[PDB]
């Protein structure tokens, strides 16, 4: 039913526009999603036509633009780009963006997204244009904002396209970063987070990425902006630890201590706390996992602002996010005087047992009795976790005999319709089997069968 | 769903509760990307609670942030 609807549409358009052209697009679109590659046809009599419908200052009632666009968005990527560029020359785009037609804009936006060399228009102004429409506080049409954003994220892979961003627009970016206007500002922040992934050490101007200690304090006046930034940084530190970009740490290491203070100082800056408390803890949990020497930076933020331990209201919170290693060393007394095996602490247990050393501090709170007390649903969650590490498994497989069984036979483990319990239980077996028959002493037989019975049904 | 459907979900699930005009959904949503379609809903219901928790009978944009931070953490 591919080439069938292919021409069924192209022709219904050259007519007087039947009152079902909206339905024809609706379904013919899903057929495209299935079949990956396209036949050996020419996409000129179609795209060169739809372009006429979108560029036409005249609209039609019997035509749901939303669908018509969904078709184009799923056609440009399939067919070769050389043929696409023939319908949309490098100059056509420039006009499509400067036109007063939103539906037309979103079109070229995705045509640029699938530009053959990710550094083709790298020497054009089309890139600066999109950036101009993106940070244009006026533009409310979402379908466009995203279309452009997703278009940049795909081209920002090339080295050239990035230059046209942080070299041919460096002044404009710093500009928007200066106006700091809710709408416009926020759009730049989410953008930066995306670019920091395809950026190297040299091509990195801390004049658009890093924020002055002042800027942060000046955003607190518009919480929406403050929160959006705390998350930006939280992700920034995240991206660093995973992609081993320990070079950036030197930059975003001066402002981190600023957040810690804003968090503590509730008298002045009351908003910050009870208006972004959680999103902040998310950052402190990332700072504790920063690649530094003897946890220098964090060791101070804790001793100065985030006085972990002092506030009980947060004790649980802390032991659920803050690095387990740092906790078992500079706050061992805490992880030792509060973590109690329960469906409630099911959270802490996951983060705390992340470090063999840390675990060996809570392992004294564990006991088959306390575990089998709580309902099955929570048991699987606790068990499954104790099987996410080797040092924890050994424990569950020995010191905890009874529990191990409460995981396999019961008479009809299939009587478990609870999707959640099934998830954890079935998982607690998957990683528990990777232990190998050697280690899994006498539980191998029951496991390989209980898991097999679950994998099938 | 990331083509800013999160924005729509809000707009739609909102016109069934007491909420003042304005409330830039485009931004409120940019604070919940990985939020599976269902998550958006859990925020709205909570948002209204803060408005009640206080006094107002209508939810303001700030009540949503007070919820998103309490939901998506």
């Amino acid at each position: 039913v591919e080439n069938l609807l292919t021409q069924l549409e192209n022709e219904l358009n050259e007519d007087n526009l039947p009152e079902d052209i909206n339905t024809l697009l609706r379904k013919c679109s899903l057929n495209l999603v299935t079949v990956v590659s396209l036949p050996d046809m020419d996409v000129k009599p179609l795209l060169a036509t739809i372009k006429r419908f979108l560029t036409s200052n005249v609209s039609y009632d019997s035509l749901n633009y939303d669908y018509l666009l969904d078709v184009v968005d799923k056609l440009v990527p399939m067919a070769d780009f050389d043929d696409v560029l023939e319908v949309y020359s490098a100059e056509d785009l420039v006009k499509a963006l400067r036109s007063e037609i939103d539906p037309l804009k979103v079109a070229a936006c995705r045509v640029i997204e699938n530009s053959q060399p990710k550094g083709l228009f790298a020497t054009s102004n089309i890139i600066d244009i999109l950036l101009d429409i993106l940070f244009d506080e006026k533009v409310e049409n979402d379908k466009l904002i995203t279309a452009i954003e997703k278009a940049l994220e795909r081209l920002s892979t090339d080295e050239l396209i990035r230059r046209r961003l942080f070299d041919n627009n460096l002044p404009y970016l710093v500009s928007v970063k200066g106006r700091m206007e809710t709408v416009s500002f926020v759009r730049l922040i989410d953008f930066l987070t995306i670019e920091f992934q395809f950026i190297s050490g040299p091509e990195f101007k801390d004049i658009i990425f890093c924020f002055t200690k002042e800027e942060i304090l000046k955003s607190v006046e518009d919480i929406l902006v403050f929160i959006e930034l705390v998350n930006y940084y939280t992700k920034f530190l995240l991206e660093i630890r995973n992609q081993d970009k320990y070079w950036a740490l030197r930059h975003v290491k001066k402002i981190l201590p600023v957040f810690a203070q804003l968090f503590e100082d509730t008298e002045n800056y009351p908003d910050v706390r009870a208006f972004s408390t959680n999103c902040l803890l998310q950052l402190f949990a990332e700072v504790s996992r920063i690649e530094e020497d003897e946890y220098s930076l964090f060791k101070t933020m804790d001793k100065d602002s985030l006085k972990i331990g002092s506030e009980a209201k947060l004790i649980t919170e802390w032991l659920e996010l803050i690095n387990p290693q740092y906790l078992v060393k500079y706050h061992k007394d805490v992880v030792e005087n509060y973590f109690h095996v329960s469906g409630y602490s099911i959270g802490m247990l996951r983060n705390l047992s992340a470090d063999e050393e840390c675990f060996n501090a809570i392992r004294n709170k564990f006991s088959a009795e306390i575990v089998l007390r709580l309902p099955y649903l929570e048991q699987m969650q606790v068990v499954e976790t104790l099987t996410r590490y080797e040092y924890t498994s050994k424990f569950l497989l020995n010191e905890m005999p009874k529990v191990m069984g409460s995981l396999i036979g019961d008479g009809s483990a299939g009587a478990i319709i609870d999707l959640e319990t099934v998830h954890y239980r079935n998982s607690a077996l998957r990683n528990l089997l990777d232990k190998g028959e050697e280690k899994l002493s006498v539980w191998y037989e029951p496991l390989l069968r209980e898991y097999s019975k679950a994998v099938n049904g | 769903m990331d083509l800013e459907g999160r924005a729509n979900i809000f707009r739609i699930h909102s016109k069934s509760m007491s909420v003042e005009r304005g409330i830039r959904w485009e931004l409120i949503s940019r604070l919940c990307p990985n939020s599976t379609g269902a998550e958006l809903r859990s925020v709205c219901t909570e948002a209204g609670m803060f408005a009640i928790r206080a006094r107002r009978k209508v939810a303001t944009e700030k009540d949503f942030l007070k919820a998103v931070d309490k939901v998506i953490s």
